[PDB]
Parts: structure tokens; sequence; C-alpha cells
């Protein structure tokens, strides 16, 4: 009873207008102002909004705010894609006597087009070879959604001993990347020709692969 | 127009105390308009504000100590007004203590407007001890791509440069995985051309402040 609370999920198309609900009760929304903050991956918390419906000195025209009751709301008109981010409501608790928080709510702006994944791949080093240990690392950039599948081959022979893959993470630009890292022996680098690192996205697949010579 | 800036041992063992420090880099740390606090975030989760302190508070107001609940018992906040710096204290860590830790700068009214945010620092609660990473030169059409390995350390994170910060443009660094041995490790690369490669140096610059380890490593193939 004194905790706020919004949705966890809202969505939308680019040039949309998009609102999340915050939900509190007398001792907090009632009785007291709200602010907004904004986060991006990766990042630190924004001030977006203050006393419920001002603004701070760099935040865009189109976000707003009210306060009704014991509820408030965001609104953001023309979703733009820099707006995918995490939206949490603050405000004061007379009952609590300190700062609540909401759970935040995640927006997701969508339409966005796919994007095919960039692919790097690296052989290990005459470095971490005379310390006697390999590494083969994939880097997988730039690719939405952010949902791909990564095979080894020893020259087909599909190696999937000491593969450690990352799950995607959410880039800056609001798409995606993931790296994988293939681990195996000095002499089991040598012993073979060449091994190659494949990554699938939606029904399209990409090869790089590298030798020792 | 204030810049915020967080610092403390990274790694607590379990049921030690937590203890970081922010440092105030714009103005003085004196104004009878703002709080000084603390907000932290367990991964993946939601901002849970912990406490914010006044200064000053002499012959005017009041020097109010605002505390959250659940954390009141475990819960120190301290000024050190002549060194522009504001502390933190969480005693008995648990792992449910695990959190980037957040300087804020708050605001007398308006419910606590949390208008100033320092980057953050992750504060992680193991009974691991901590491990330096080990970095490894990465030697490669009209793009050719460069890098550096960061391998097997803890905990979270280390940042990776280039050419001491000359070097921005072209470089990605990519997030750790978390390999079976508990350990972790993540690769920082450069997309740069030619005609290169002859003529320029690079070097990778790898802080993993959890373990004070700065280590700087070139390229080039062998």
């Amino acid at each position: 009873q004194a905790v706020v609370t919004q949705p966890p999920s809202a969505s939308g198309t680019p040039g949309q207008r998009v609102t999340i609900s915050c939900s509190g009760s007398s001792s907090n929304i009632g009785s007291n102002t709200v602010n907004w903050y904004q986060q991006l991956p990766g990042l630190a918390p924004k001030l977006l909004i203050y006393s419920s419906n001002q603004r701070p000195s760099g935040v865009p025209d189109r976000f707003s705010g009210s306060k009704s009751g014991t509820s408030a709301s965001l609104a953001i008109s023309g979703l733009q894609s820099e707006d995918e981010a995490h939206y949490y409501c603050a405000t004061w608790d007379d009952s609590l006597n300190g700062v609540i928080f909401g759970g935040g709510t995640k927006l997701t702006v969508l339409g966005q087009p796919k994007a095919a994944p960039s692919v790097t791949l690296f052989p290990p080093s005459s470095e971490e070879l005379q310390a006697n240990k390999a590494t083969l690392v994939c880097l997988i950039s730039d690719f939405y959604p952010g949902a791909v599948t990564v095979a080894w081959k020893a020259d087909s022979s599909p190696v999937k001993a000491g593969v450690e893959t990352t799950t995607p993470s959410k880039q800056s630009n609001n798409k995606y990347a993931a790296s994988s890292y293939l681990s195996l022996t000095p002499e089991q680098w040598k012993s073979h020709r060449s091994y190659s690192c494949q990554v699938t996205h939606e029904g399209s697949t990409v090869e790089k692969t590298v030798a020792p010579t | 127009q204030v810049q915020l800036q967080e610092s403390g041992p990274r790694l607590v063992k379990p049921s030690d105390t937590l203890s970081l420090t922010c440092t105030v880099s714009g103005g003085s740390i004196t104004s009878d308009s703002h709080y000084w606090g603390w907000v932290r975030q367990s991964p993946g989760k939601g901002l849970e504000w912990i406490a914010s302190t006044s200064d000053s508070g002499s012959t005017y107001h009041n020097r109010p100590i605002y505390y959250n609940p659940s954390l009141k018992s475990r819960v120190t906040i301290s000024v050190a007004t002549s060194k522009n710096q504001f502390s933190l204290k969480l005693r008995s860590v648990t792992a449910a203590d695990t959190a980037m830790y957040y300087c804020v700068r708050q605001w007398r009214y308006s419910s606590g407007s949390l208008d100033c945010w320092g980057q953050g620092i992750l504060v992680t609660v193991s009974s691991a001890s901590t491990k330096g990473p080990s970095v490894f030169p990465l030697a490669p059409g009209g793009t050719a791509a460069l890098g550096c390995l960061v391998k097997d350390y803890f905990p979270e994170p280390v940042t990776v440069s280039w050419n001491s910060g000359a070097l921005t443009s072209g470089v990605h660094t990519f997030p750790a995985v978390l390999q079976s041995s508990g350990l972790y490790s993540l690769s920082s690369v450069v997309t740069v051309p030619s005609s290169s490669l002859g003529t320029q140096t690079y070097i990778c610059n790898v802080n993993h402040k959890p373990s004070n380890t700065k280590v700087d490593k070139r390229v080039e193939p062998k």
C-alpha cells in the first residue's frame, strides 16, 4: 500500500504517441508530486520529468507528465528509436518518509528493420600460445533482432567442446552484439588446418574462417 | 552542472561492510537547496533509493537524514564537507546486495528529484578472490580489424581504451562472456583501414579496477 506500480511493458512504431501509467496511493502519489527517469542500456538514469510536469533543460518537448488522484502518466509524442528504454516513476511517500520507485516499464520500439550480423574472427596469438593456451574469438555485431546461433567447425567436424557464447545484449543504436569463444590446447591448434565460426540469423548464415600457416 | 563520481572497493565478502565514496567535481558540496544521496540497482532489476543526507544545515533549516526503511539498520551516510565528498556504508552485505551503486544529487523540493547522477560503480558480493585479467594481442577488404582479448578476470567490469584515450573512432568493446570457470572474458576491436597498419602504433589500455590492475598491450603479428 506504500508502494507504486507501473506496467512492465509498452510498445509502439515511430511517430506514435505512447503513455506509461504510474499508480500509487494516498501517502505517495496522492499527496506528492511525481518524477520520471529514462535509462538507456549500459547507462545511468536521467531526470526526464520533475514536479509532475516540468522539464529539465535538455529534455525534448514531446516528453510530458500528468498527475491526478493516485496516478501519474508519462506521455511520449512522436516515438523515436532513441526512446527505446526503461522508464521509471518516482515519488515521495509520507508514511515511509522517503523516496519510492515503481518497478519500471520496458518500452520497445519496433517496426525497425532487420539487420544482418557483421562478423569478425581472430586466431590465437603468438603469446597466448607460448604461454600454452589457445582461444579463438568470434565477434558478432549490429544485427536486429538479437537472435543468433554460432556453429563452430574443425573442417566441418562441428566442434562443440569448449565453446562459450554470450547472450546478445542491447547496443547503443538499439541493434545487438554478442561474441563466441572457442577454447582449445596449443597443439590442438597447429594440428588441424583451419577452424570456421559460422553465425545464422533469421535464416541467412554468415561464415568467416582462419588458419595457422 | 555538477559532476559526480563514485569510488570504493569493488569486491566485498559476504557479511563484510561495503563502503563507497562520492566525489563531487563541479561545485561546492554545500547548498541549502540540495541533499546528497545513494541509489542502487541489482543486475536486471529495478532502482532502489537508499538514503540521502543534507549539507549544510547549520543555523537555518536542519540536517535531515532520510533512509529507505528496509536498509536503515544496515546503513550509514556521511559527508566530508572539507574534501568535497560524501559516503555510504552498507553493513552485513549479502549477495542480494550486488548492485551498481549511484551517487545522486537530490532536490530539497519536488519529492526528491534526483537531478545529477554519477556514472555508477558495480560492487559484487562474493567469497571468491579477485583475479586481474590477461591481455593477448589480436592481429588481422579495405577495412582491417584489430583488437585485444581480456582473458579470465573476476569480477566485472574491465574497461578498455586505445592509445590512452586518443583513439575512440571505430572502437567497439564487447560485453563479457561468463566462462564455466566462474571468470570473465571480453574483447575490444578497432575497425581501421589502409594505408595504415605499418605506421600507427596501437595500444589497448585495460583497467580492471576490482584488482587495481592496469595493462597496456601493443598489437602487430608474429
